[PDB]
RNA sequence: UUGUGGUAGACGAGCGUUGUAUUGGAGUUGAAGUCAAAGCGUGAGCAUUGGUGGAUCCAAUACAAGUGAGAAUGCCGGCA
RNA sequence: UUCUCGCAGUCAGACAGUGGGGGAUAAGCUUCAUUGUCAAGAGGGGAAGAGCCCAGAUCAUUAAAUAAGGUCCCCAAAAUA
RNA sequence: GCGAAACAGUACCGUGAGGGAAAGGUGAAAAGAACCCAGAGAUGGGAGUGAAAUAGAUUCUGAAACCAUAUGCCUACAACGUGUCAGAGCACAUUAAUGUGUGAUGGCGUGCGUUUUGAAGUAUGAGCCGGCGAGUUAUGAUAGCAAGCGUUAGUUAACCA
């Protein structure tokens, strides 16, 4: 159904307080000069000392 | 008011079975545009009926108490040929009477063009005649300026 | 030392050079009242009071307390009152008291 | 006007306290007991602060009571489930739980406050005669 | 020493931004982009050039260091609101909201200017104060 | 001539809402309920005015009982060898007070037995 | 000296807004509205300085009113 | 509180004691008289209430003695036979 | 305020007779922003103009419900119509005021209107906020108060100046 009562502003801030986003990982890549994600390539394609893509 | 303006006389809503309340026509002093339930109607006499012999006594009452203060004096009709139409005149005889920050308010019974034609480019002072002087006008002055030959019908005048 | 004085309406505890607060007195600050109405002096126990005992005190200040806006409000019927009030009182400190 | 009356300032000096229970009835033993961890005979006693003391209570189940309650006074307890409804006798708690008894008489007469469940801690009873409050050395007192 | 940069009429939701924000607030411009452009987040690409703009802005504009800067608060503030309609079933009419969204962001050169618009407020009830007391010494 | 009332309601609504400070929640900010809560506030404010003297005294009659449980008589009687000999006008906050100078309570504590 | 709980409702004594009449005054050396203060009255209310802001406004006495907002499952506009 | 005159509002009462009617000496029932309260009136006792008991709250004071009730504690004060 | 201060009976709704809006104001003058930086761009920051750019085209004044950010204070064993009276602890210093902000803890407590024998209501009316939002006026009468005239008194109405 529906409320019967308004809900507060201090109900709708206790129920967002989780709202906060995660801090995602990052990692630097060994031969490109950026920092990328985690387990994943970076713009240049050396995943490792191996490549994949062709420049994007 | 409320009928005199133009607007639909239709019911905007199903009386019942609906949301909203049971308002009626839409120019009623709840909307807005006009509808005022109360207004200001172009009849009005707003006249003040006062007896006869109260006004009279009033009238000679400010007469006397005006008449003996040391700020009201006589003028014969000499200096109104002197005087002329041009105010220049007019000026230096009030600055030497030292009325220039007083109201005096005139009074005669011949009413000259020359005195008429000026005193109408000041605001502070201006002629009147005897029939038509108020009481008002006669205490706002504070000070007057009296024709010796209108005496004789004030004192006709009671 | 340790003293019980009586003033205005009430009773205070009184030792040296301390000051305290009661009801105005038409009494300018400046004049040295003698307070008799005391009881209870270190050692010396009197019934009602203690003959000829006597404080001498020098008023100190004329003061109004803070605004209190009492408001009686009858709940659900046609009545509605606002009252505001202050009271005057003066401080007051102890310089001398005799046995 | 006023003399501005002297209130405590969270000033908590408490000293240690054990009584034996020789055989007290239960109900003066817990007025007296309720009365020493108020602090309500103490000559500057405030209730708006935590001012009282800690008591130590030994021989839980050497209490006596008098009367028939043996076979009349019962003690029930509930638990939120529907059904559970725990009935038991004097003798029984005076066997089994005889602590709960003493604990749960003492925390009944405390007033219903905040406090009332941080005054409650100050008791401490055992079934035998042996205490692990020795280290606080404690000063003992009878009938208290 | 601020040297702030402002946007208006962003086509985005103020609490999405106001995470994002939070999430981003505190910290230095280095890792900013980094920890920035890489969550799945609309308003984090916006907030992306914002913020490249205010650290272009601070090193040009005003003359301010290349390393010791760092954000110092990010908000997220409801902009001007456009209201549409939509349909709904039986004929209803309902008001849809078409929220937008204002986005400034803030930079600083010191851990400082937590303090120096307390100094400023301080300032200001200094002078009330001060005009207080040449107004009573007009007796 | 028409007249609009702007900066009295204003000044009402102000000075009404400045009243409802330290409260919780909108009650602080909504002027149609913030009005309700310190009336509320004023009706507490006059009941407490007397459950105050009520209960100071209830707590100088406790603290007197206290420290007369250290002589071994009760306050009762201690009371009525007050009144009915050795007459004192003496407040009974005063005599709890009495107790922040050591022994000096005593004093009376002895005297006031014939 | 007595008396002062109190709805309907009779009755006295009052404050506020707008405008007119006047005598006095303020006004880019800063008025109004407006923001914030930890002041003054038995009252509806009224001072003060500080930022806002760029033209009217204030004291006192009378007169005359579209003149005092908490609802009317109220009305528009904005916002939870 | 009797008298001319200005202007009213009020026509749904309830409860407790007392005496009866209806009811079956049943109703937090109805219909009356009568004594009070609430109605339009605060606090205390009765645990919590409009009627029960004390009673008249003009405000402030951290001052005294009682009314109904109560005195191991909650929760104010006591013991003696 | 005429429904209509702006290209109002228009936009819009209805096949129809017809119903019927809403929003005005920069700046003395555009002098309405060269040029640089970031961004593809809008745009923003600098520069400059202008007395003022917190007057920047969102264009006089800019309160409230809205929500952000922060100094100072408090809360994660606690039964709460949320405030009052005491009361530390904490930090601060005012229209100098027996000062201010917060409230660990203790005593107490069931809103406001309306209609009601009777309201915390398990009757009712209200989401908040801002504004608008009803006892007048014309013509008569009675009565109180006050005034002129006074005991062959008093008074004008329409009307003319």
């Amino acid at each position: 159904a529906v409320q019967q009562r308004r809900s507060s502003k201090h109900r709708r801030d206790k129920r967002r307080s989780h709202d906060a986003l995660t801090a995602q990982a990052l990692s630097v890549c060994q031969k490109c000069g950026k920092k990328k994600l985690f387990h994943r390539v970076c713009s240049c394609g050396m995943y490792g000392d191996l490549r994949v893509k062709k420049a994007y | 008011t409320k009928g005199e303006v133009r607007g639909g006389g239709k019911k905007p809503y199903k009386q019942k079975h609906t949301g909203k309340a049971r308002q009626g026509s839409t120019r009623n002093p709840h909307f807005v545009g006009g509808g005022i339930v109360f207004g200001p109607k172009p009849n009005r006499n707003y006249s003040l009926k006062l007896n006869k012999k109260a006004h009279t006594a009033a009238l000679h009452t400010v007469w006397s108490e005006k008449l003996a203060s040391d700020n009201t004096h006589l003028v014969d009709q000499n200096l109104f040929n002197k005087t002329e139409g041009k105010t220049k005149v007019m000026m230096q005889f009030l600055k030497s009477a030292k009325l220039l920050d007083k109201n005096v308010l005139f009074v005669v019974n011949t009413l000259n063009t020359n005195l008429e034609q000026s005193t109408s480019n000041i605001k502070n002072v201006q002629v009147k005649h005897l029939d038509k002087v108020s009481v008002r006008d006669l205490m706002l002055a504070n000070a007057l300026l009296v024709e010796k030959e209108v005496l004789k019908a004030l004192e006709g005048k009671f | 030392m340790h003293a019980i004085v009586v003033c205005g309406s009430k009773q205070y505890l009184v030792h040296e050079n301390d000051t305290f607060f009661v009801e105005k007195l038409e009494a300018p600050v400046g004049k040295e009242i003698q307070l008799d109405k005391v009881l209870m002096l270190d050692e010396k126990i009197g019934a009602p009071y203690l003959e000829k005992a006597r404080v001498v005190c020098v008023v100190e200040k004329h003061g109004l307390q803070r605004k209190v806006n009492v408001i009686k409000h009858i709940s659900q019927k046609h009545h509605l009152k606002k009252y505001g009030h202050r009271q005057p009182y003066t401080k007051l400190k102890v310089v001398r008291f005799v046995h | 006007k006023t003399s501005m009356l002297t209130k405590e300032q969270a000033n908590k000096r408490r000293q240690w306290y054990i009584v034996d229970a020789a055989g007290l009835v239960l109900g003066k033993l817990a007025v007296k007991a309720a009365d020493l961890i108020r602090g309500k005979n103490k000559v500057d006693f405030t209730p708006n602060q935590d001012c009282g003391d800690y008591l130590i209570i030994i021989n839980s189940d050497q209490v006596v009571l008098t009367g028939n309650k043996k076979e009349n006074e019962f003690w029930y307890h509930h638990s939120q489930y529907i059904g559970g409804i725990k009935k038991v006798s004097g003798r029984d708690m005076l066997k089994k739980q005889s602590d709960k008894l003493v604990y749960n008489a003492v925390k009944g007469m405390l007033p219903d406050n905040r406090l009332s469940r941080r005054w409650i801690t100050k008791v401490h009873v055992f079934k035998g005669d042996k205490h692990n409050m020795e280290a606080q050395k404690p000063t003992t007192l009878n009938w208290s | 020493m601020i040297a702030f940069a402002k946007q208006f009429r962003v086509r985005i939701s103020p609490q999405k931004a106001r995470l994002v924000c939070q999430l981003i607030v505190g910290k230095k411009t280095a890792d900013a982009q980094n920890i920035l452009s890489n969550t799945p987040k609309k308003a984090a690409t916006l907030i992306a050039k914002l913020l490249n703009s205010a650290i272009a802005n601070a090193t040009n504009n005003h003359g301010m260091n290349g390393d010791a800067l760092y954000v110092f608060e990010c908000v997220a503030n409801q902009g001007p609101s456009m209201k549409r309609t939509i349909p709904r079933a039986k004929g209803s009419s309902n008001m849809i909201t078409k929220r937008s969204s204002n986005l400034v962001v803030k930079l600083s050169d010191n851990p400082n200017e937590r303090q120096e618009l307390i100094k400023q407020q301080k300032a200001l009830v200094k002078k009330r104060v001060e005009g207080q007391q040449k107004a009573k010494m007009a007796r | 001539m028409r007249i609009k009332g702007g900066k009295q309601t204003r000044v009402r609504r102000k000075k009404w809402l400045k009243q409802a400070s330290g409260s919780f929640g909108t009650r602080h900010a909504s002027y149609k309920v913030a009005k309700q809560t310190v009336i509320q506030a004023a009706k507490y404010a006059y009941r407490d005015r007397r459950n105050k003297k009520r209960d100071f005294r209830s707590l100088w009659i406790l603290r007197l009982n206290a420290a007369l449980r250290e002589q071994g008589m009760t306050y009762s009687v201690f009371i009525n060898l007050l009144k009915k000999h050795n007459i004192e006008i003496n407040r009974k906050v005063l005599s709890e007070l009495a107790i922040k100078e050591p022994s000096k309570f005593n004093l009376i504590v002895q005297k006031v037995k014939s």
